[PDB]
DNA sequence: TAACAGTGGCCTTATTAAATGACTTCTCCATGATCTAC
């Protein structure tokens, strides 16, 4: 219930959308018999998300993983509401919402 | 006695008669002579053994947040159990509502280290601390210390 | 005819630990309790906000019985038969002789209630600690002090006053309170007041206590009640008996349709020594001064 | 069991698993020496815990750990809900669920 | 309300519609039976608008992008605000806005 | 006649470390609260900056009970019974045996910082090698100005002298109790809202205030001026020095408000001399 | 009497990783927080400045407790009890002996943290162990920050143990070490190239940090306005202010500078000669 | 088109957790023998 808690769960959808593509894209990159990444990848997606100062640096990153998860549709669905989201609501908080994104998506794979 | 012509717990209003009406410790120093008798009636109670569970937790704690100091300090520099357990009960005298009570009591906890009781008794110790008013808990914490063995 | 005085006056906001009860061992307990809704709220004590009006009747010059000795610490009586005729303090805030011609007390025209803080305590704690690394058992200590506005309600009997004249340097003692007793070395928070809802009435009802909030849990907004804005427009409170100063003015002129509402007509002043003046005049002239 | 008590069991057992998988990671971290210490990594989680003073820091700090955790297969299963909890809940009380859970945790033998 | 974000919302929507008929004109550009990407589209633009170095870079980039955006009627009805809102404004929020555009432009086609 | 002295003033912007409060872990943990906004604000305690004029007082002449060593970093008494006849301490910030107790003529309140306290946490390590428990650790500092407020009952003084010294030392403040090795951060005022007045109400209390979060311009107030316009708060009572004049006299209609009429120097030697002058007629030296 | 020597000074232009932070994953990041106009900005830590001139005073000589082996980095006490009298660094640095003369001394010189003129914005240089074989430690990204470094410190002169250990103090300022950094691939000279120094005897400074910029992605260092502001309004004695460096060419090109008050102040473009007068000054007035 | 996404080591060392004094003050009794007035 209530709007903001709604627009809250499915931009941690639209994340963990973003991160199985950018995952995807990780395996599909890996080849031979090299084992692909599954949890050090985690890692180095927490890494870069602490990686962040002042709101340019955090909402450009964010903007990049995004694009780079390729097809999402809850973003599909949702333009006005996550724009607005992402652009407005302080930098902090959302990265508190992408960390807690990443420690439930996983359920998926 | 009153407790029990009443009909109410034996330990219905052990703080506010015990520690709020004490001067210079007199009625807290009678609690560790009556120690014995608080083992048993914690024992022979009734009903509510979940809360001489927590007891058990609550005086694993205490040992642990102790044993922490008493390492500390060497021979001679160490102090007795009284100054101890005075500055603990000054402690739960400060909380004043729930918050500030189930906060204290829970970072006391975790300074006690290890605890098997509560790891033996999870979901039980938890849902009594989150959900029993905080001035049971304290009056139960005071009469775990009470009954504290060293 | 019967005339009261009815007043909230909300003060500045500012740390204050102004109000300590029986400490807890080490750390300085501040008195508080449950308050609107449930939260836990520091009070100060109505007999702070006496002792504070009667030390200003002292300073003034005014005659009082009860002097106190700022060099001592003591109070002194200068008559040990209570005089209300003679003696200010005597006569506004009573008196009761209790030991084994004259009456042996009094019933006081001053009646006050205790101060509620505006904003529910948070738990603020600060640590003081005596400086040198030679420490004792004395060395290191903590004060509870609270970041908030203490608001408090009063009433006065001004035909119960032996000498009517003597309301008058009440209203200024009110205005231009001295230390209230607390932590004045390291919480220095004036009392005086920054917003006031006065009512001046023959009526005995009064709708005005504690007629303050807020518009955040932790904040320094300081907005009126909507229950007593709604007691203003339904005409239970006669505007014409309302005195509204301070900075609470401003609020109530931003308001929407203020031109409209019955809370225009209510005498309202930004200048609390104009509405002080003003409501002195009305008095005087009420009670033939 | 209310559906308030169900979240709250499930949020210590969330935070739980993620005290299991950060001190698994100091373990693999530190496997010279005797042993590595357990009790002083509970003391470094305690008052890490307690240097939070606000809400914003605090829920960073606790969504940084539970990242840091791994895989929270309580978290897995309790998306929603968990998410609501911590997003909702005054930050003390998270506090305390969280330092709860820390005392009631058994390391594995 | 606060005309601000409908600028912003508008501004997504002509680069949705600019970056659909680029994609277009891609699909012209191709033939034969070779099946013309999609989601390597989405990955050019996003390594084009990383590609520039402030100021100069990224305002002919994206201006040229949008003259190539083609007939554009939410552009033709928002010509002089949006060429206002392109001359103010930090260049990367305008990257943050294009990013999140494309993230969320697929439900188009 | 009774007079009081009521101010408020802030310090210049830098970096503070200046009141730890109790070392949470491996981090020093400076002092805050909830202020203003409901945003966490740090603190600088009054005891820190009775402290200092103590300090101020013992370094220039002026006889106290307690002196500072500065080498064996203790207090020692030059008389066990309190004597506020004698002493400049004792008169000055009283004194409680636990007798006389006093009363105390300076009355303070605690520094607040002008702008909320995000994280600001600073890495401290020991050199390399042989690491120990010691070896990491963490400070925390706020880049700020403080602003606190004070009150003098000049009646109360037993030399009504005195006040003049205390009035030298809050407009050369030493170091103020904090890390001075790491955070030096001078206490001395840059902006100052004092008022002269004979009756205890004062409204300049924490006057200053700016917000806009992350920033140094440091505007007076809204409050505060409009406290001045209203009527109260004669500017004759009112003195006003530091960098708060330029901006001050910036304002529109600057020269027809009433806050003109106030004693406004943007030299602070210079407004305290006149101050000093004021107070030297009103006191009777 | 009791002399305080003030002082802000503003380093020279270049790329600059001094100071970090944690390790955090495969990027080291410098020590960065908001300064102003709530722009962000990197900062140098004081312990460092303080390490570096404590290597000074080791490297010319002189009697320090503390030794820098240099070669298994490692630091040694030559006595184990801190003899303020004896030592340069435990007289000007202090020293606080915990583990059970006193035992804690408070140090004459204080310092704060170095703060970059310049905002910092991006600036991430990407690092590589090269070769064809890869592995975890293959490839890593460091900050850096092309800016001009300015800090402020006092000295309690009258503290000191003996007074004539300012003047090394002074010229350690001066020939500043590398302040604690990368030095291998940004080697940043932290010697001074603009100098604000105050030789009084009162405890108010007001010249905490009176260098600001212009165009705020430029080299370009001017003094903000409130310093010149406060210099001729009245306050802050021009007696007794030492200004040298590459600000004196702009502060001479300055419209109505003859009749500023500013020009009374000791103003020298050669840095050596402003120090020289300052401690002939410090000498004079120190007794020495 | 590729391969990496940091390798280490520490996560505070002391110290003091209150010092005083007050712990209600008055009054309102019940009942029968006797005095006294009708």
């Amino acid at each position: 219930n209530s709007e903001e808690d709604k627009q809250y769960l499915i931009f941690i959808k639209v994340f963990q959308q973003a991160m199985k593509g950018n995952f995807a894209k990780i395996y599909a990159k890996t080849e031979e018999g090299k084992d692909p990444p599954i949890k050090k990848k985690v890692e180095r997606l927490r890494a870069e998300l602490n990686y962040c100062y002042d709101e340019l640096s955090f909402k450009e990153y964010l903007s990049d993983f995004l694009v780079r998860g390729g097809l999402n549709k809850y973003f599909n669905e949702h333009q006005e509401e996550i724009a607005l989201l992402i652009k407005k609501s302080p930098w902090q908080e959302i990265r508190i919402w992408s960390l807690l994104a990443i420690a439930s998506y996983k359920p998926k794979d | 006695a009153d407790n029990l012509v009443k009909g109410i717990h034996w330990w219905s209003n052990f703080w506010e008669k015990l520690v709020i009406e004490d001067s210079k410790e007199y009625l807290f120093n009678q609690l560790f002579s009556n120690r014995e008798g608080f083992i048993i009636m914690a024992e022979n109670s009734e009903e509510d053994k979940q809360y001489l569970i927590f007891i058990k937790v609550f005086q694993q704690a205490m040992k642990g947040n102790f044993a922490k100091i008493y390492a500390k300090t060497e021979e001679g520099k160490d102090p007795p159990i009284k100054k101890k357990v005075e500055r603990l009960r000054a402690e739960l005298n400060y909380c004043y509502d729930e918050l500030s009570f189930k906060e204290y009591l829970s970072d006391f906890l975790v300074r006690g280290g290890l605890n098997k009781y509560f790891n033996e008794h999870q979901e039980e110790i938890a849902l009594l601390i989150k959900k029993s008013p905080w001035q049971e808990i304290r009056i139960w914490s005071l009469l775990a210390i009470a009954s504290y063995k060293p | 005819p019967n005339y009261y005085l009815y007043g909230t006056v909300l003060t500045r906001y500012g740390l204050a630990s102004l109000n300590h009860d029986i400490r807890r061992g080490n750390k300085t307990i501040l008195q508080k309790g449950y308050w609107n809704n449930g939260k836990i709220h520091s009070f100060v004590g109505s007999s702070a906000i006496r002792w504070a009006l009667r030390f200003y009747l002292q300073k003034q010059g005014y005659l009082v019985n009860r002097v106190w000795d700022e060099e001592e610490h003591i109070n002194r009586l200068t008559s040990e038969d209570f005089d209300p005729e003679k003696f200010y303090d005597d006569d506004i805030f009573g008196f009761a002789l209790l030991e084994s011609s004259t009456p042996n007390q009094r019933m006081g025209a001053l009646g006050m209630n205790m101060a509620v803080s505006l904003t529910p305590y948070d738990g603020a704690v600060k640590l003081g600690a005596k400086s040198g690394r030679e420490k004792d058992s004395t060395s290191l200590h903590f004060t509870e002090y609270h970041a908030t506005r203490y608001q408090y309600y009063f009433g006065i009997d001004a035909t119960h006053l032996k000498d009517f004249s003597r309301i008058l340097p009440m209203i200024d003692g009110i205005m231009n309170l001295p230390k209230v007793g607390g932590s004045s070395n390291i919480f220095n928070y004036p009392f005086c007041p920054d917003s006031l809802v006065f009512q001046w009435t023959n009526h005995f009802a009064s709708y005005i206590s504690y007629c303050f909030e807020y518009c955040d849990p932790k904040s320094k907004e300081a907005k009126l009640s909507q229950e007593f804005i709604d007691e203003v427009e339904c005409g239970q409170i006669d505007p014409s008996k309302l005195w509204i100063g301070g900075t609470i003015v401003k609020d109530l002129q931003q308001l929407d349709n203020f031109e409209s509402s019955p809370l225009n007509k209510a005498h309202i002043y930004r200048n609390r020594n104009e509405m002080i003046e003003a409501l002195k005049t009305v008095i005087k002239r009420d009670l033939g001064l």
